[PDB]
């Protein structure tokens, strides 16, 4: 059986004389009453094989006396029945046809060869006109058609000296005539005559087909096709039911007409009629032909009487349907079961219910083995009428088998890795599993009517590694980001917010204790309140020495509760970290100091406690829900009544005529929204602390015993605007129109909806159940799609040995602190040496763990930067080190080699998003400011105003790291300077929002020069004012006559010379485009910083951001430093006259200036500067940036996006699907392969890395990287069989067997679908052992 | 952008009209003048004439029948129950013309012009015989193939002589077609003086033994050379006109083929292979027609087509053939359904159609057994897309790994309770029934193998029941008794 590779290839004709055992005849099957197949048809047994056990179809020849004989009346044969499976007989042709995909898909492969189109190649194959398959006289030439009468004007004019045809023969006879080589060296010649673009791309392209030709061996004639392979009948069968009434494929009609038509058409080539005749039953051949290999692609599609179209072969291997999806990754198995599922609350985490007979069914064989072990059923029927008596001892038996023998868990969607886990058994007199309940969660599941399923660990290896892996002790933490999954979910944390509670009411208040065992006994004696503050002694631990605890005991006045809730507490831990009412985020802190600081087990235990007592506490802690506790408050009334005379004034304006609509809309909706505000502060100030209770004083008040507020408080369920549903006015509507609605809701689900209200409720409810509904797909889809592309990669190394990546820094800006940089870092290594702000201090020797010692020994240190060896940065050749990975999240631990990356990456990324879808600056507070690559100016007012767009300011602390950052406009107007000290809440920055400021720096004269009235401007005069100057009109406005004449208003000193941008010899003044309209008259003063001028004025975005969607209007960028203006005068689009400093202008392109401009005419920018707006491109960022720049950029925008949900995810992550998006570099230069062509970047590295090495200084070609879409860069593969298997199969097809393409069953996939063991984890030690065989090999 | 054929070739079948009721005749004309122009090429021949009675008395001497053959042969167009009388008649006249004509083509040679007409007569008496079915046309391959002989020997020497001579053919032409018997155009060729052919004159003896392989066949064969070379082409002419001429005639009414097709293409099969057959069943209405019988042409094809396609459909048209038989009397039955239904005005019983149909209901539940179709695997009985048929099917012929248990454990006792018997009958059972081998040994092979005796191996059997089933091995066997 074993193999190493597969190769794909053309069937030739001798391949199928090689695999072939019989020519068919006669298409009939059976006798209508001997069911039994007849010969040289369909289901011939004669050379497929055998059905029964070595007889003849009439009988004659059996018994084996009768061995090899051959039947001479049937001729038919002695064998046995397997191989009708492995052989395939064939069948002659009579005249040749050709191939469908080599025609029809894009590009030709045949056509595309000879440079002649497809139509063209139509026509001679519909047989409707003639074509030159060689210009004897080249009079005439190759490649030309000949019409059926024109033909007829050459031939009685010539005759012989010509071969001008129709019809497969005559593409044969061409094929078969021309050449390969000549071709080639030519076109590689004269590609150096003229190498223009779509020209030289052509001559590239045939020139591949041509060598690839040549070197793969395979043939062009072999196209064309004279013998055609059969299929045997099991997959294609014919079978009975009760009413002897049968079924069959969409197939054998197929082969049916086909071979009926073939010998109509031998027929009547025996009979030498016209052709027209012999024309059409070909057209229906070929018809039938490339049905059957196509139905449904050419004509209109094929039915039975059915009406439906008949299914093709292609068909079966494609969509889901398909043979990849539907049963060859997808599959019915065999021992598992499936159960309605229930809880098991007084269960352990190992545990799960099990009804016995689910078990019984499945663990057969295991006590059938035992029991012919026993020898109480010897043999193996006995077992059965045993098993059928119920035995005790069957039970006996299956108790104590079921011991030890773990066990797998399935609920759907198994959606991320969690959506399954593997428990231990546990038996149970019901048909109803049990399971540990805190894991709904991870299935996010409920006890609704949910299901599950089963699976078995049958091999020992199954059984080890689900103890190992699947152990819910394994696996408690995301490996996504670092939070335990094990929340304690509503009852128990309300229990527990209940007991750890501080009244002052109820009673035993100012007393001692020795320890929380004796208010044990009090409280179940039941003698004092638990939820009480009171004195007593504890005596805590902590492992202060070098990991040994350290003892010691005091006081604590603290609520008898929590004293009785520290007994539970193992041994290293403070009683401060036990002194509140403990939020569920408290909880989650517990759980995860404990497991930080500990280890596993004591957690884990402590957990279980903590859900038992909580079963305990919150059955004892008295919980209803109830009328009474839903309270309005009183003060609401009256409110709304000034609501009403309100409206009623707005109304009667309206009625006036004063107030638009509009306005009138945005008054009367702002002010309901904020009535409902009031009622919000009225009832949750008349809730959450209504409740006033005394104790041994006049009055006073505390947090409320009401039920509703603390199923609030403690995050079990509730909010404040659900609170509100109930109690108060709920906000407004939206209708499915998307508009939002003028009168909100007054009553509430107390009182009564009205008729409207609950009819208006229902646009709004609807719209969000079919999103609901219909969100998901988009989730799904994405999601293969990502997996698809990612799953190749594992790692391969432990350290690369490779050199710096890219740098870390804080997320704080509009705010504070939106990722800490401590928590970027946390578990990264360094790219480098790294030290303190107490400089030279190094901690890394280039590279270490990063772990909570180092974070906040780094968090002290006022550090704000930091680079590491990054997972795109690393080097290795297919795959990576681990270091440049990092720590394994799940696990807590840097990961040893060997697992698959990018399958957890998508889950983590994909599982969380289907919920997911549902002027001036003013400084805050005081601290240092920083604003850099900074060109501005001291205004006319006395403070800076900016010159570089590419400012910004910045809140920095006293200290030095940034508190805030934010954008400022070229030319803004402040109130401060940089690198100052200055009050919190101050408006430093001003500027009108429609404005583009014009500031002149220079200061001096104003004359009315290169400019005139109405000609590249108007002459607007202020009816206002009187003082105006010479006004520049927008782009078409201005009469034409100076629109090709670039208007400038001129600054010059006293001698009328034009002031030079000060310190460069540069002239300074300004070419004006419209609305960039001056104040002041002529002859008149700017001074420096004095404007002349003013001018006036989501999911599948994700889907669009990965998949390296390019926007439509481009916020484009410099190519290249250096001065710059405007080019050709828009026939369509303006151009740009780009100028470097020493480098070749003449670089321009087209120009919508309909879409606002940044840089002028006369200004200049460096490489990467930004000169139009909207959005941009990507790809630019990396034809002009390194990695970085982008990587950071996308990472930024897309953890935002998540992050406004609320939605935490590490980075590198994201940070590794890059570098599959990045698996291709184009080259540059030529001299070791083609010149240009997208290889793999890894090769390049290889090739470079021994081309340009010492095998020389230089053969070969430098290079540009390349992205590729995702959806494309996966398809755009080595591999085609992962390509074969998801989208576009057929074309793959083609393109591979063209080539003589070989796999070599590296990926997942690849070797999943053969049956192998897994090139990595489990199978990774074993096929590294295949791999150094090899070597060896 | 028409894709479909069907546009095709009713636009392409649109080049030609409807041509009528002289060209019938006119074709017709053509034809049977190439008929009787290819028997005027028979009335010509040589020796070769050693062949009508010659194959006719084949047929004559040894009981010349009335079956198949003579409803091919003559049977003449009047412009019959074939008499035995009138055979033997037929069977004593042709002789003579025959041998009457031998020695005349033997007195002086052929150029005879009383000689001739004489055989024009022998063509005239067999001149009534029509131009009639195979055994004609395989005493026509004879010709078609000593035609093709003589142009072998053609090219064979035309290569041999001209390939390699190649400027000179003129002279050779010349005095060979001249000369044709003697060598004396060798050395008139060679008056000229030419050292080459007197390098060649050394092989002058094989020249004319190449030459004498070449006048062999003219022995071996017998032809008057130019008789033959005319009644080729005359021949070869005759034919070439049906050849053209019909083909007219068969574009003519492509109109009245498709619209008779186009009745029974309720939803049978499809358009163009009814097309098709009606195309085949032309076609030999075309073989056959007369004009003499002075009818509308359309009446003849109209019966002819009918048939082909009438079988047609009933031949191919489903996954299940059914013979001919059962679809006539499905036609009878699908007819007489109706009558009863409207004599009934429901929906007759299977014993009232045995009695009306005239036939038990035996054939009635039979074929009502019979009559239906396969339904195709893919349909999705699953309304929604979630299971086409295909799925739910059972795999009933393979294997059970529980059975495979059962009856490997047997065995296993087999061999373990065989394990304690006596060893001068262990070899015995196992090999008197074949256990452990290919083999079934049961009888005197053993006789000579071990021992002659055969009946006490009987009282033997009887001794290992004895020795077994006392209940002594019975109880483990009696586990396998529920099987
Ligand atoms: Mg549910
Ligand atoms: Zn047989
Ligand atoms: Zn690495």
């Amino acid at each position: 059986e074993e193999f190493d590779a597969i190769k794909i290839a053309l069937a030739s004709p001798d391949m199928i004389r090689s695999w072939s055992f019989g020519e068919v005849k006669k298409p009939e099957t059976i006798n209508y009453r001997t069911f039994k197949p007849e010969r040289d048809g369909l289901f011939c047994a004669r050379i497929f094989g055998p059905v029964k056990d070595y007889e003849c179809l009439c009988g004659k020849y059996k018994r084996l006396k009768h061995r090899g004989v051959i039947c001479e009346k049937c001729g038919v044969e002695v064998t046995q029945t397997k191989v009708r499976r492995e052989r395939m007989g064939h069948i002659e042709l009579a005249s040749p046809t050709a191939h469908i995909w080599f025609l029809k898909s894009l590009p030709s492969r045949i056509g595309l060869l000879l440079d002649m189109p497809l139509r063209d190649i139509e026509r001679v194959l519909y047989f409707e006109s003639y074509v030159v398959i060689e210009g004897g006289m080249t009079n005439l030439e190759r490649q030309q058609i000949l019409t059926e009468e024109q033909y007829l004007d050459a031939l009685e004019e010539f005759g012989d000296e010509f071969d001008a045809k129709m019809g497969a023969e005559a593409i044969q006879a061409l094929l078969k005539s021309m050449d390969l080589e000549q071709e080639c060296e030519q076109l590689r010649e004269e590609l150096n005559e003229t190498n223009s673009e779509t020209k030289r791309k052509k001559l590239t392209k045939r020139i591949k087909l041509l060598e690839a030709f040549v070197q793969s061996g395979n043939k062009p004639e072999w196209m064309i096709l004279t013998v055609l392979p059969v299929l045997p009948p099991d997959l294609r069968p014919l079978v009975p039911l009760d009413g002897g009434r049968f079924a069959t494929s969409d197939l054998n009609d197929l082969y049916r007409r086909v071979i009926n038509r073939n010998n109509r058409l031998k027929r009547l080539l025996d009979l030498a009629a016209p052709d027209i005749i012999v024309r059409n039953e070909k057209r229906m051949l070929q018809e039938a032909v490339d049905a059957l290999l196509d139905n449904g692609r050419r004509g209109r599609a094929i039915t039975g009487s059915n009406k439906r179209p008949l299914k093709s072969l292609a068909d079966m291997i494609k969509g889901k349907q398909g043979r990849f999806r539907q049963n060859l990754l997808g599959k019915r198995v065999d021992y598992s079961g499936r159960s309605v599922i229930t809880v098991g609350p007084y269960l352990r985490l190992h545990q799960c219910g099990l009804p016995k007979k689910m078990a019984l069914e499945l663990f057969k064989p295991f006590i059938y083995g035992k029991l012919e072990l026993r020898g109480l059923a010897t043999t193996i029927k006995a077992a059965k009428k045993m098993v059928e008596r119920e035995e005790a001892v069957v039970w006996d038996i299956l108790d104590e088998v079921i011991r030890e023998h773990p066990v797998l868990l399935n609920r759907a969607p198994t959606l991320h890795r969690l959506g399954i886990q593997a428990f231990e058994p546990v038996l149970i007199e019901g048909k109803a599993i049990q399971l540990h309940p805190l894991v709904c969660a991870a299935y996010n599941a409920d006890f609704d009517g949910d299901q599950m399923a089963v699976h078995v660990p049958l091999t020992l290896e199954a059984q080890l590694e689900a103890r190992a892996l699947m152990m819910s002790t394994n696996n408690i933490l995301s490996p996504a980001n670092g939070e335990p999954i094990i929340v304690p979910s509503q009852d128990v944390v309300l229990g527990l917010y209940y007991m750890t509670r501080d009244c002052v009411n109820a009673k035993g208040e100012g007393m001692v204790l020795t320890g929380p065992k004796e208010a044990e006994r009090l409280y179940r004696s039941g003698l004092a309140s638990l939820h009480a503050r009171v004195k007593v002694r504890i005596t805590e631990y902590e492992k202060d020495a070098n990991g040994e605890l350290v003892a010691k005991t005091s006081l604590k006045d603290t609520t008898v509760g929590r004293a009785i809730l520290w007994m539970i507490v193992p041994k290293g831990l403070p009683y401060s970290i036990v002194n509140q009412a403990l939020g569920k985020k408290a909880i989650s802190k517990m759980l995860n100091t404990c497991y930080r600081i500990l280890g596993l087990k004591p957690t884990v235990i402590f957990a279980d406690q903590i859900m038992y007592t909580g079963f305990a506490y919150a059955a004892r802690s008295g919980a209803s829900v109830g009328i009474d506790d839903m309270v309005i408050p009183e003060k609401k009334h009256e409110i709304i009544s000034e609501a009403e005379a309100e409206v009623a004034e707005i109304q009667e304006q309206f009625q006036s005529g004063l107030v638009t609509a509009g306005e009138r809309y945005n008054k009367v909706i702002d002010i309901w929204a904020a009535a409902n505000d009031r009622v919000s502060k009225a009832m949750m100030d008349n809730l959450q602390t209504e409740t006033v209770i005394n104790r041994d004083g006049q009055e006073e008040k505390q947090v409320s015993f009401n039920s509703i507020y603390m199923m609030a408080d403690s995050g079990a369920r509730g909010s404040a605007a659900q609170i509100r549903q109930l109690a108060g006015m709920r906000g407004l509507m939206a209708k499915p129109d998307g508009s939002i609605i003028e009168t909100p809701i007054t009553a509430n689900f107390r009182e009564g909806l009205n008729v409207l209200q609950y009819f208006i409720s229902t646009h709004g409810a609807r719209k969000g159940l079919a999103d609901t509904a219909l969100k998901t797909a988009n989730s799904g889809y994405l999601t293969r799609r990502l997996v698809d592309v990612a799953q190749d990669l594992v790692v391969t190394e432990d350290d690369c040995g490779t050199h710096e990546g890219i740098m870390m820094t804080p997320v704080i800006e509009g705010g504070d602190v939106k990722e800490p940089l401590r928590d970027r870092v946390l578990g990264r290594v360094t790219a480098e040496d790294v030290l303190k702000p107490g400089t030279a201090d190094i901690l890394v020797p280039r590279n270490t763990l990063l772990h909570e010692q180092w974070c906040d020994l780094l968090e002290e240190n006022s550090v704000d930067a930091v680079k590491v060896r990054s997972v795109v940065s690393c080097d290795t050749d297919f795959g990576v080190c681990a270091h440049c990975y990092g720590r394994d999240l799940a696990r807590g631990h840097i990961i040893n080699k060997g697992e698959a990356i990018g399958v957890i990456a998508a889950q983590s990324i994909g599982e969380p998003g289907t919920q997911l879808t549902m002027s001036s600056i003013q400084v805050k507070n005081k601290g240092s400011i920083k604003l850099s690559n900074v060109k501005s100016v001291v205004n006319s007012s006395g403070k800076l105003v900016i010159t570089s767009r590419n400012t910004e300011l910045k809140l920095i602390d006293e200290f030095g790291r940034t508190k805030e950052s934010y954008k400022v406009p070229y030319g803004a107007v402040l109130a401060k300077g940089d690198g100052e000290q200055v009050a919190g809440g101050e408006t430093v920055a001003n500027w009108d929002p429609h404005t583009m400021p014009v500031i002149t720096e220079v200061s001096g004269f104003v004359r009315f020069t290169d400019m005139i009235d109405g000609q590249t401007i108007t002459r607007q005069t202020d009816e206002l004012t009187g003082l105006s100057s010479l006004v520049v009109l927008d782009s078409a406005e201005r009469t034409a006559g100076g629109k090709d004449l670039r208007p400038a208003l001129k600054i010059v000193d006293a001698q009328g010379n034009d002031v030079l941008i000060p310190g460069t010899d540069m002239p300074a003044q300004y070419f004006l485009p419209g609305k960039a309209i001056v104040q002041l008259e002529d002859g008149v003063q700017i001074s420096s910083g004095d404007t002349l001028a003013r001018i006036p004025q989501g999911l599948p975005r994700v889907a669009d951001l990965f998949e390296a969607r390019r926007p439509k209007e481009p916020a484009i960028l410099a190519e290249i430093s250096g001065i710059v203006s405007f080019g050709k005068e828009t026939k369509g689009k303006r151009r740009l006259v780009i100028t470097p400093v020493d480098g070749s202008d003449p670089y321009e392109e087209m120009i919508p200036k309909w879409r606002q401009l940044n840089v002028f005419e006369g200004e200049r920018v460096e490489r990467g500067d930004v000169i139009s707006d909207g959005p941009e491109a990507p790809h630019d960022i990396l034809r002009l940036r390194g990695v970085h720049a982008v990587t950071r950029y996308i990472v930024n925008e897309v953890q935002d996006v998540y992050r406004l949900q609320g939605v935490k995810i590490n980075d590198k992550h994201i940070e590794v699907i890059v570098r599959q998006m990045l698996r291709k570099a184009t080259i540059v230069n030529a001299g070791s392969s083609d010149f240009l062509e997208g290889e793999q970047v890894e090769y390049s590295r290889v090739k470079i890395a021994n081309r340009e090495l010492e095998a020389n200084g230089k053969v070969g070609a430098t290079y540009s990287r390349d992205l590729l879409g995702i959806t494309k860069a996966s398809l755009a593969t080595e591999s085609f069989i992962s390509a074969a298997s998801f989208q576009e199969t057929t074309r793959v097809l083609t393109e591979a067997a063209v080539a003589g393409k070989r796999d070599e069953l590296r990926g997942l996939k690849e070797n999943v679908i053969v049956g192998r063991l897994i090139p990595a984890g489990t199978g990774y030690a074993y096929h590294q052992d295949r791999m150094r065989r090899r070597a060896a090999g | 952008r028409t894709t479909d054929p069907v546009r095709m070739y009713m636009r392409e079948m649109g080049t030609v009209e409807l041509l009528t009721r002289e060209g019938e005749i006119d074709i017709a004309k053509r034809i049977e003048d190439g008929i009787n122009q290819v028997q005027c090429s028979v009335a010509e021949y040589p020796e070769a004439i050693t062949y009508l009675l010659e194959q006719y008395d084949r047929v004559e001497a040894e009981e010349a029948r009335l079956s198949d053959l003579i409803t091919g042969f003559v049977d003449p167009n009047a412009e019959n129950s074939i008499d035995p009388e009138l055979a033997r008649e037929k069977f004593a006249e042709l002789r003579a013309q025959y041998v009457v004509t031998r020695d005349t083509i033997k007195a002086k040679g052929r150029s005879h012009a009383t000689a001739q007409e004489e055989i024009l007569k022998l063509s005239e008496v067999f001149k009534q015989f029509r131009l009639v079915p195979k055994q004609f046309d395989y005493l026509v391959n004879s010709m078609r193939v000593m035609m093709d002989r003589v142009r072998t020997q053609e090219r064979l020497i035309m290569k041999l002589c001209v390939e390699q001579c190649k400027m000179p053919k003129k002279n050779f032409i010349t005095l060979f077609t001249g000369n044709e018997t003697s060598d004396t155009w060798f050395n008139a060729a060679i008056a000229m003086n030419k050292p080459w052919s007197e390098k060649l004159h050394d092989v002058s003896e094989e020249v004319h033994r190449a030459l004498q392989k070449l006048q062999q066949i003219e022995e071996e064969t017998g032809l008057t050379i130019e008789q033959v070379k005319d009644i080729n082409r005359r021949m070869s002419i005759g034919e070439a006109k049906a050849r053209r001429a019909k083909k007219e005639m068969v574009e003519a009414n492509l109109r009245l083929v498709i619209s008779i097709a186009k009745k029974y293409t309720n939803r049978g099969l499809q358009f163009l292979d009814l097309i098709q057959e009606g195309n085949i069943g032309l076609m030999k209405a075309v073989d056959k027609f007369e004009y003499r019988r002075g009818y509308k042409f359309s009446t003849y094809a109209t019966w002819w087509i009918r048939q082909a396609i009438t079988r047609s459909i009933a031949d191919q048209a489903r996954t299940i053939r059914i013979p001919v038989h059962m679809i006539e009397t499905i036609n009878k039955l699908n007819r007489i359904s109706r009558q009863m239904l409207q004599e009934m005005g429901r929906e007759p019983t299977p014993e009232e159609l045995a009695e009306r149909m005239l036939m038990p209901e035996d054939k009635i539940r039979k074929v009502l057994k019979i009559a239906k179709e396969p339904i195709s695997m893919e349909t999705p009985i699953g309304d929604d897309e979630d299971s086409h048929l295909g799925d739910f099917i059972e795999d009933t012929t393979l294997e059970l790994p529980l059975d495979s248990a059962t009856t490997e454990s047997l065995r296993a006792a087999t061999h373990d309770v065989l394990a304690g018997l006596t060893a001068r009958e262990a070899k015995v059972l196992r090999m008197r029934f074949g256990i452990d081998m290919n083999t079934d040994y049961t009888l005197e092979e053993v006789g000579k193998q071990f021992d002659v005796t055969r009946e006490r191996i009987r009282q033997i059997e009887a001794k290992a029941l004895r020795k077994l089933r006392h209940p002594s091995r019975s109880e483990v066997l009696r586990s396998f008794l529920d099987d």
